[PDB]
């Protein structure tokens, strides 16, 4: 019932603007236990009154689950969001993945990032991962879906550190760090690599140890 | 301004997180223009007896029926909602629910940061009437309801009756956000 959302002045209100004609919507809902519901809706305005028509089709709900057994107790509120700063950080990240600069993360690009962060994953997995957040099912991750995935996100930092520390001596040198950032598709000067080392290097030995790495990475 | 070198570490940290497993549940609704149309991505949590949740997500494309006239399109924004059931009769054949919803600014997007244009057809109080029908796991049903609210404050109440196929052999909650 989208017409009853308080929109601040500075955000255009798609719903209120659509009158007198109104609007429609189509929706696909997936529950984590497998149930799926498709909905189509029309919102119209007739003689000063709002009029809604909805068609729903749900399937695959487990017979023993809480929905079919009527063991539900209402919805949590929906209040989490990202900040403007976070969205701008996540856009910078996204481009590491979006190396063709097109707007979409193909399974090819996800594998190359995972490869240069040292991962060894199949299509069997690169399609599982992409399906966990492919809202619309085209088969790639665009920026809004990347946002959702990010918002939803020790042993793995340890792995990252082992990958950065190519020679295994316990310290990431400038040369090691340049190699990973380059492979990630970062465009940065050698000065900029050193500036990253300097930012991380609290004990001032010219290199990044594990604990220093953890602090930058978390 | 965030320091350049720190931005790099942050984004490297994000890339490591993005490829990692182990996803939380989240409760969020993000709106993003696509076309000339408005898309929403919503993650909600349905409370279950014993205190767990069933996590659910949906993608919605909203389309205007105004075919002539410039509609100002928003960019990316979120909406906070609280939808609460106020009453029910027996076996959930009658349900009263209310919702409070507010869109949230998270940066200049799409249509500038100037709003579209106030629509004199949407007054401070508006009524609604609804018909919803369909099936779940093959069980057919039809509900009707009525309600009202304050569109500029984001508040509304709906009284809904299950007029065919009742009592539903499934939880009414799964229909809550569909009217
Ligand atoms: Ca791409
Ligand atoms: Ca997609
Ligand atoms: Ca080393
Ligand atoms: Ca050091």
């Amino acid at each position: 019932s989208r017409t009853f959302i308080k929109y601040p002045k500075g955000i255009p209100d798609f719903f209120k603007q659509s009158f007198p004609e109104g609007f429609t919507w189509e929706r696909v809902t997936r529950y984590e236990d497998g149930g799926v519901i498709t909905v189509m809706q029309d919102t119209s305005l007739e003689d000063g009154c709002l009029v809604y028509h909805a068609q729903v089709r749900g399937v695959n709900f487990p017979s023993n689950g809480a929905v079919m057994q009527k063991k539900t107790k209402g919805w949590e509120p929906t209040r989490d969001q990202l900040t403007e700063e976070q969205i701008a950080e996540f856009k910078e990240a996204f481009s590491l993945f979006d190396k063709d600069g097109d707007g979409t993360i193909t399974t090819k690009e996800l594998g190359t990032v995972m490869r240069s962060l040292g991962q060894n994953p199949t299509e069997a997995e690169l399609q599982d991962m992409i399906n966990e957040v492919d809202a619309d099912g085209d088969g790639t991750i665009d920026f809004p879906e990347f946002l959702i995935m990010m918002a939803r996100k020790e042993e793995e930092i340890r792995e990252a550190f082992r990958v950065f520390d190519k020679d295994g001596n316990g310290y990431i040198s400038a040369a090691e760090l340049r190699h990973v950032m380059t492979n990630l598709g970062e465009k940065l000067t050698d000065e900029e690599v050193d500036e990253m080392i300097r930012e991380a290097d609290i004990d001032g030995d010219g290199q990044v140890n594990y604990e220093e790495f953890v602090q930058m990475m978390t | 301004m965030v320091d350049s070198s720190r931005r790099k570490w942050n984004k490297t940290g994000h890339a490591v997180r993005a490829i990692g497993r182990l996803s939380s549940a989240i409760n969020t609704e993000m709106m993003y223009p696509a076309d000339g149309g408005l898309r929403g991505y919503t993650h909600m949590a349905l409370k279950v007896d014993g205190g767990g949740h069933l996590s659910c997500s949906f993608v919605t494309t909203y389309r205007s029926k105004k075919t002539v006239g410039n509609i100002k399109m928003p960019g990316i924004h979120y909406v906070s909602h609280r939808l609460e059931r106020l009453e029910e009769s027996d076996n959930e054949m009658f349900v009263v629910q209310r919702e409070h919803a507010v869109a949230k600014f998270v940066g200049l997007g799409g249509g500038g940061g100037t709003g579209g244009s106030m629509n004199s057809l949407i007054k401070e109080n508006m009524r609604m009437k609804v018909v919803l029908e369909g099936s779940v796991n093959g069980h057919q049903f039809k509900c009707t309801g009525e309600g009202e609210g304050n569109p500029y404050m984001g508040t509304q109440t709906m009284r809904i009756k299950v007029i065919e196929g009742g009592p539903l052999p499934f939880a009414f909650d799964i229909l809550a956000t569909s009217f």
